C-alpha cells in the first residue's frame, strides 16, 4: 500500500538512488494504480501491471 | 605543419567550447561544419579531421572520466570537456541524472557538497562553500536564487588583505578552490537572458540522433570488435599515438644518457632503436591507411544504421507512452537494459557466426524484448497499441 | 512657434528662421508619430511632450553660445531630433529611416545651406572638451574617453571596455540624461552589452555616486524600503548625487515597482518616512538646509526642500533585456518608466562592434602569418574590413561570423518553435577568452615538443 | 666616447633604480612604485637613438619592462593577508635569507619573480584561503562575544529569555559553518581553534536545548 504515502515514496526513491544494495536485495512495492505515485519513482522501478 | 594549423584548430575548438553547449548533438555538428566551411572559405588553415573530444582532452583525463561514471558517448565526452574548460560556471541540463553523479564522483576528492535552490539552507551552504573552498553543486536552477549573481559574475573586491564578494548584504571572502556547478533535471525550461549569459549550458539530454549514434557505437563494439578497434585507432591516430611516440623518445633519451660509453660496451641499445622504429612504422602505416579504414568503418556502420534507427524510435515511443497512461514512464536506462539483454545474454545468438544473420536475430529480438519488457507494465488494452507502434517501426525499418 | 520665436531671441542673427524651424519641428514630429505607432512596439509613443523637450534641448544648446550660423542651428536641431526620436527605435531599418528623414525635412524647410556642415554622420555634442555644449570630433572624443577610461580603471572599479563608436555615442547619451534634473534613465539592451558598466562610468565622470541594491530570495519589500530610505537620505539630506541603478532582476517583484514609480514621478514616496523615521529625517533635513543656506523650521517646508533635493540629486537608472512582451507589462505596472525615464535602446552588438572587440582582445595572440594568402573571394561579414586583409583581420572576421552563425541558428530554432537560449555579448567575450587561453596553451605545448 | 656618454646617461636611471631598491618593503607603496616606473620608462624613451643601439640600453629597458610586469606581484605581496608563516614558506621555497625587518624592494626585485611566479602564486592562494578561514573565525569570535540573551519580564515574576528561534538559528549556523570548515583544504592550520569553537558551540547548543524545555515546563506549571 505504498501509494498511501506519496511524499514518502519520493523519499524512498531518494534513499534508493544513493545506496549500494547487496547482490540479492530486492525491494517490492505492491501498489494500486494511482496518479499519486511519483514520476521519478515510476521511472526508477520495474513496473508490473496486475 | 601543426604550427601552420594551430590557429584555426584553436579557433574552432574555442568556438565549440563557448557556444554549442546547449544545442543537441546534431546542431553542434551542423554549427561546427558551418564554422569549418567558413574557415576553409577564408583560407584560414584548420585540420580537416578535427576531433573535438581528442583535441581538447587526452587519454588520462578521459579514463578518469570513465572511472567516474561518465557514459562512453561522444556527446557525454564533449560535455565533460566543456565541464573542464569553462570560464563561466556551467549549468548542467541532465534529465537522466548521470551528469550530477559524474560531477559528484569527479570532485569527491575535493569534498564537493550537493545543494538545491529550493532548500532554504542554500544561502548558508553557498556562503560556507565560498568562504572555505570546497566545490558546490547547486541543483534545481529553475528556481535560481538571484543572490548568486555576484558569484556568477566574479565581482571580487580586494580591500586590505581580503578578497570579498558581496553575497546579498554580507561581504564574505572568496577562496581560490571554490567552484559551483548549477544543475537541472528538467530539459524543457526557459531561463532569463542574464542567467543564460552568466553560465555555460552543458546539455545532457538524449535526442534522436544522439541515441542513434550511441546505439550504433554499442552494436559496433558488441558485434564487430575489429571494426570498433579500427575506428578507435583512427581517433587515437591524432594525439594519443604521437604522445606514445614522444614517450618512447624520452625513454630512449634517458637510456642513451645513462650509458657511460656503454653505447658500444653492451650493443643492446639497438634493440630499443629497432623497437621504436617498428612502433613508428606501425603509426605511419595506420596514418597512411586512414581513408581506407574510414570507408570500411563507414560501410560497416551503414550495415547497422537501420538497427540504430529502430533503437531510437523504440525508445522515443517508450517516452511518448506517458500520454497513454500515467504509469507508462520508462527511462533511458530501462531501454539500455533492454538493449544489453538484446546484444549480450542473448540465447538465440549462441552458435551463430554469420554477421548478417546475427544482425537479423538482434533486430528481431530487439522488438521482441522491448514488447516483453514494456507490455508487462501496461494495461491489457494498451498491448495492441504498443504492438501496432512497434509494427509500424519495423515496417519503416525494413527494405523492400 | 511662440516657444521658438522666444528661444531664437538669444541669437539675434537668426530671427527670420523661427518659422522655418517650428515648421520643420512640427513636420518631423508628425511624420514620426504617423510612421511609428504603439502597434509595432510598446514604447513608440510620441506626444507634444517630445517637441517641448526638443525646444528645451535647442534652447539649452543655444543658451551659452554667443552666435550661431544657420548651419550650426540646423546641426543642433538635427542632433536633438536624433536624441529624441532615433534613440527609442528598436530596428536598424527604423533608425535609418529616421536619420534619412531628418536630413530630408531639414533640407526641405531650410534651403540655401551646406548639407555637409549642417548634418554629418558622426553628429555628436558634448561639454567635456569645452565649457559649452559645442560639437566635438569623434576622434577627440575617443581620445578623451580613453584617458578617462584608464583613470576609471585605476580608480573605482576595473571593468575593461572597448571603445567603439556605438559605446562612444551611448556614453554621450547617458551623460546628457545625467546632467538633467529628474534625469531618470531607462536602458534597454541585451545582457552583457555594457548597460551597467556604461552608466557607472558616466556617473563616475559626473561625480554621481552609484547605488545598486543586492536583490535575492527573501529580499522583502521591507528591505527595499530600507534601501530606498538610505538612498533618499543621502540624495536629499546630504546633497549627494546618486545614480541609482536597478536591473530587471529586482524590478520583477511587483511591490517594488509602486514605490519606484512614485519616486520617479513625484521625486518622493509617501509613507516611506513615518514616525521616528520622519522625525530623524526632519532632524537631518534641517541641518542640510542650514548647510545649503536656507533657514526652514516648518516640517512641510522642510519636506518640500527634501523633495526638491531628491528631484535634483537622484537619477534612477533602469536596465532590462529587450523583451517587448515583457516591456508591455512594465508600462501597465509603471507609467513613470515611460513618462519620466528617457528610454535608450542599444541592444544589438553590431558587426563593427564585434569586429572591434575581437581585434582589441585578440591583440596579445600571435596570429601574424607572413605566408597567408588572401583568397580570391572571402566571406566578408564585416563590410568595413580592410582589404586585402591580414591573418589578424581574417581571424577576427571569422570570430564575428561565428557569433552571427550562433544568432542565425537560434533564430532558426525559434522559427521551428524549439527552445532557444539567448546569445549575449558575454558569450562573445567568453569565446574570445577561450580562444586566447587555448591558443596560448596549444602553442606552449607545441613549442615544448619542438 | 659613446660608451662613456651612454654610461653617464644611464647613471641617473641606475641611481633611481637603486633608490627604489633601497626602500624598506614595509614602506614600499606599489602604486607609487608603478607610477615612478612608468616615469622612468618615459625618461628612458627620450634617450638618443645613438645611445639606444647599445646592448646596455636594451637590457635596462627589458629590466624595467619585467619590473613593471612584476608590479602586480608586488600588489599581491603587499596585501595584509600575507603572514609570518607564509613569509617563512616563501623563504624556504626561494632559498633566501629575507629578514622581516630587512625585507626590501631590492630583495624582492633581485629575486626573479618572473621565474618563481608559480611558487609565489601558490603561496598567495594559500594565504588568501588561510585569511578567509581566519576572518571567519574572527567573525565567530566577535558574534559570540557580543551576543546577549534577550530577557523580558514575565508577569513581574522574573525575566524570561526571548529570541529562542534567533539564538538557535545562530548556533546551528555556526555549528554547520565550523563543520563545513573542517572540510576546507586550509583547515589544518586552524584545527586547534576550530576544535575549541566546535566544543563551545556544542556546549551552548546543549545548554539552551535543555533551557528552553525547562522554561516552557516551568511556565506551564506556574500557570
Ligand atoms: N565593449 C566592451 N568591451 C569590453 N568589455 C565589454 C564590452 N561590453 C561589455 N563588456 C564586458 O561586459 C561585462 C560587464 O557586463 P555589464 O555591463 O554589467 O552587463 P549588462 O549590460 O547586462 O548590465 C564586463 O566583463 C565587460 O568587460
Amino acid at each position: 500500500n505504498v501509494h498511501l504515502a506519496p511524499g514518502w515514496l519520493m523519499q524512498l526513491e531518494k534513499k534508493l538512488h544513493s545506496l549500494q544494495p547487496h547482490a540479492c536485495f530486492r525491494l517490492f512495492l505492491t501498489m494500486e494504480i494511482n496518479p499519486k505515485v511519483p514520476v521519478n519513482l515510476l521511472r526508477a522501478g520495474r513496473i508490473f501491471v496486475f | 605543419n601543426q604550427m601552420s594549423t594551430i590557429a584555426g584548430d584553436c579557433l574552432l575548438s574555442a568556438a565549440f567550447i563557448a557556444y554549442a553547449g546547449y544545442f543537441d548533438q546534431q546542431m553542434r555538428q551542423n554549427l561546427f561544419t558551418t564554422w569549418s566551411h567558413h574557415l576553409q572559405q577564408a583560407n584560414i588553415q584548420f585540420r580537416t579531421d578535427i576531433a573535438r573530444t581528442e583535441y581538447l582532452s587526452n587519454a588520462d583525463e578521459r579514463l578518469r572520466w570513465q572511472a567516474s561514471s561518465l557514459p562512453a558517448d561522444d556527446l557525454c565526452t564533449e560535455n565533460a570537456i566543456m565541464l573542464k574548460r569553462f570560464n563561466r560556471y556551467p549549468l548542467i541540463i541532465d534529465p537522466s541524472g548521470q551528469a550530477t553523479e559524474f560531477i559528484m564522483n569527479e570532485y569527491k576528492d575535493r569534498k564537493i557538497t550537493r545543494t538545491s535552490f529550493l532548500d532554504d539552507a542554500f544561502r548558508k551552504n553557498l556562503e560556507s562553500a565560498l568562504r572555505f573552498g570546497n566545490p558546490l553543486l547547486v541543483q534545481d536552477v529553475e528556481s535560481y536564487d538571484p543572490v548568486l549573481n555576484p558569484v556568477l559574475n566574479r565581482e571580487v573586491r580586494r580591500t586590505g588583505g581580503r578578497v570579498l564578494i558581496t553575497l546579498g548584504d554580507q561581504d564574505i571572502d572568496l577562496s581560490p578552490s571554490f567552484v559551483i556547478f548549477l544543475s537541472t533535471r528538467d530539459p524543457t525550461v526557459e531561463f532569463p537572458p542574464d542567467l543564460c549569459s552568466r553560465v555555460t549550458f552543458v546539455n545532457f539530454t538524449v535526442t534522436r540522433s544522439s541515441l542513434q549514434s550511441q546505439c550504433l557505437n554499442e552494436v559496433l563494439k558488441a558485434e564487430r570488435p575489429d571494426v570498433d578497434e579500427k575506428r578507435s585507432d583512427l581517433l587515437k591516430l591524432q594525439g594519443e599515438f604521437q604522445l606514445r611516440l614522444r614517450q618512447l623518445e624520452k625513454s630512449l633519451l634517458q637510456a642513451l644518457n645513462e650509458v657511460k660509453g656503454r653505447i658500444l660496451d653492451d650493443d643492446t641499445i639497438i634493440t630499443t632503436l629497432e623497437n621504436l622504429k617498428r612502433e613508428a612504422a606501425e603509426v605511419t602505416r595506420k596514418v597512411e591507411e586512414t581513408d581506407i579504414v574510414m570507408q570500411e568503418v563507414e560501410t560497416v556502420s551503414q550495415q547497422y544504421l537501420p538497427l540504430s534507427t529502430a533503437c531510437s524510435s523504440i525508445y522515443f515511443t517508450m517516452e511518448s507512452l506517458k500520454q497513454i497512461h500515467f504509469l507508462y514512464q520508462y527511462s533511458l536506462q530501462f531501454f539500455l537494459d533492454i538493449y544489453h539483454n538484446v546484444l549480450y545474454e542473448n540465447p538465440n545468438l549462441k552458435g551463430v557466426t554469420d554477421h548478417t544473420q546475427r544482425l537479423s536475430i538482434i533486430t528481431k529480438d530487439l522488438f521482441q524484448v522491448a514488447f516483453n519488457r514494456v507490455a508487462r507494465g501496461m494495461l491489457h488494452q494498451d498491448h495492441i497499441t504498443f504492438a501496432m507502434l512497434l509494427a509500424r517501426i519495423k515496417l519503416k525499418g525494413t527494405v523492400g | 512657434g511662440t516657444f521658438n520665436r522666444a528661444m531664437l531671441r538669444l541669437i539675434p542673427s537668426l530671427r527670420t528662421y523661427a518659422e522655418p524651424l517650428t515648421a520643420a519641428m512640427v513636420e518631423f514630429y508628425t511624420m514620426s508619430q504617423e510612421r511609428f505607432t504603439q502597434d509595432t512596439q510598446p514604447h513608440y509613443i510620441y506626444s507634444p511632450r517630445e517637441m517641448t523637450r526638443w525646444v528645451r534641448g535647442i534652447f539649452e544648446a543655444l543658451r551659452p553660445l554667443e552666435t550661431l550660423p544657420v548651419e550650426g542651428l540646423i546641426r543642433i536641431w538635427a542632433h536633438e531630433a536624433l536624441r529624441l526620436f532615433q534613440d527609442r527605435l528598436v530596428e536598424d531599418e527604423e533608425r535609418r529611416w529616421t536619420d534619412e528623414n531628418i536630413d530630408t525635412v531639414a533640407l526641405k524647410h531650410f534651403p540655401n545651406i551646406d548639407r555637409e556642415k549642417a548634418m554629418s554622420r558622426p553628429i555628436l555634442y558634448s561639454n567635456w572638451l569645452s565649457k559649452d555644449y559645442i560639437p566635438v570630433d569623434q576622434e577627440e572624443l575617443r581620445d578623451y574617453v580613453k584617458a578617462r577610461l584608464k583613470v576609471f580603471y585605476e580608480e573605482e572599479l576595473d571593468v575593461p571596455l572597448v571603445l567603439f563608436n556605438e559605446v562612444l555615442d551611448h556614453v554621450l547619451r547617458i551623460d546628457r540624461i545625467f546632467r538633467q534634473p529628474q534625469g531618470h534613465l531607462l536602458l534597454i539592451g541585451v545582457s552583457g552589452a555594457g548597460k551597467t558598466t556604461l552608466s557607472r562610468f558616466v556617473a563616475w565622470m559626473n561625480g554621481l555616486s552609484v547605488y545598486q541594491i543586492k536583490v535575492h530570495r527573501k529580499y522583502t519589500g521591507e528591505d527595499f524600503d530600507e534601501d530606498l530610505r538610505t538612498v533618499l537620505r543621502r540624495s536629499g539630506c546630504k546633497n549627494e548625487k546618486i545614480a541609482f541603478i536597478m536591473d530587471e532582476s529586482n524590478v520583477l517583484d511587483s511591490g517594488f515597482l509602486e514605490r519606484m514609480n512614485t519616486l520617479l514621478a513625484n521625486g518622493e514616496v509617501p509613507g516611506l518616512f513615518e514616525g521616528d523615521e520622519y522625525a530623524t529625517l526632519m532632524t537631518q533635513c534641517k541641518e542640510g538646509a542650514q548647510k545649503e543656506g536656507l533657514m526652514l523650521d516648518s516640517h512641510e517646508e522642510l519636506y518640500k526642500w527634501f523633495t526638491s533635493q531628491v528631484i535634483r540629486n537622484l537619477h534612477v537608472v533602469f536596465t532590462m533585456n529587450p523583451s517587448s512582451e515583457g516591456l508591455k507589462d512594465r508600462a501597465a505596472t509603471s507609467p513613470a518608466l515611460f513618462n519620466r525615464c528617457v528610454l535608450n535602446w542599444f541592444g544589438d552588438w553590431s558587426t563593427e562592434a564585434l569586429y572591434q572587440v575581437g581585434k582589441e582582445f585578440t591583440s596579445k595572440m600571435d596570429l601574424e602569418k607572413p605566408n597567408y594568402i588572401v583568397p580570391d573571394y572571402m566571406p566578408v561579414v564585416y563590410d568595413k574590413l580592410p582589404q586585402p586583409p591580414s591573418h589578424r583581420e581574417a581571424i577576427v572576421n571569422s570570430c564575428v561570423f561565428v557569433h552571427q552563425t550562433l544568432h542565425q541558428a537560434n533564430a532558426r530554432l525559434a522559427k521551428r518553435g524549439g527552445r532557444t537560449m539567448a546569445i549575449t555579448p558575454r558569450h562573445y567575450l567568453d569565446f574570445i577568452n577561450h580562444y586566447a587561453n587555448l591558443f596560448h596553451e596549444k602553442r606552449s605545448e607545441l613549442e615544448e615538443q619542438q | 666616447q659613446d660608451l662613456k656618454g651612454v654610461w653617464s646617461e644611464l647613471s641617473k636611471v641606475w641611481e633611481q633604480i637603486d633608490q627604489m631598491k633601497e626602500q624598506p618593503w614595509v614602506s614600499v607603496q606599489p602604486r607609487k612604485l608603478r607610477q615612478n616606473l612608468d616615469a622612468l620608462l618615459n625618461q628612458l624613451k627620450s634617450f638618443p637613438a645613438r645611445l639606444r643601439q647599445y646592448a646596455s640600453y636594451e637590457f635596462v629597458q627589458r629590466l624595467l619592462k619585467g619590473y613593471m610586469k612584476i608590479n602586480m606581484l608586488v600588489i599581491e605581496l603587499k596585501s595584509e593577508a600575507l603572514k609570518d608563516r607564509h613569509w617563512k614558506q616563501l623563504m624556504k621555497r626561494l632559498h633566501v635569507n629575507w629578514v622581516v625587518s630587512e625585507l626590501t624592494l631590492g630583495q624582492i626585485w633581485d629575486v626573479d619573480l618572473q621565474k618563481n611566479e608559480a611558487i609565489v602564486k601558490d603561496v598567495l592562494l594559500v594565504a588568501q584561503g588561510e585569511m578567509a578561514l581566519e576572518e571567519f573565525l574572527k567573525q565567530i569570535r566577535e558574534v559570540w562575544n557580543t551576543y546577549e540573551l534577550d530577557l523580558v519580564n514575565y508577569q513581574n515574576k522574573c525575566r524570561l529569555i526571548r529570541g529562542w528561534d534567533d539564538l538557535f538559528n545562530k548556533v546551528k549556523e555556526h555549528i554547520n559553518s565550523v563543520s563545513a570548515m573542517k572540510l576546507s583544504p586550509y583547515y589544518k592550520v586552524f584545527e586547534e581553534d576550530a576544535l575549541s569553537w566546535e566544543d563551545k558551540l556544542n556546549r551552548i547548543m546543549a545548554l539552551f536545548d535543555v533551557w528552553i524545555d525547562v522554561q516552557r515546563r516551568w511556565v506551564y506549571l506556574e500557570g
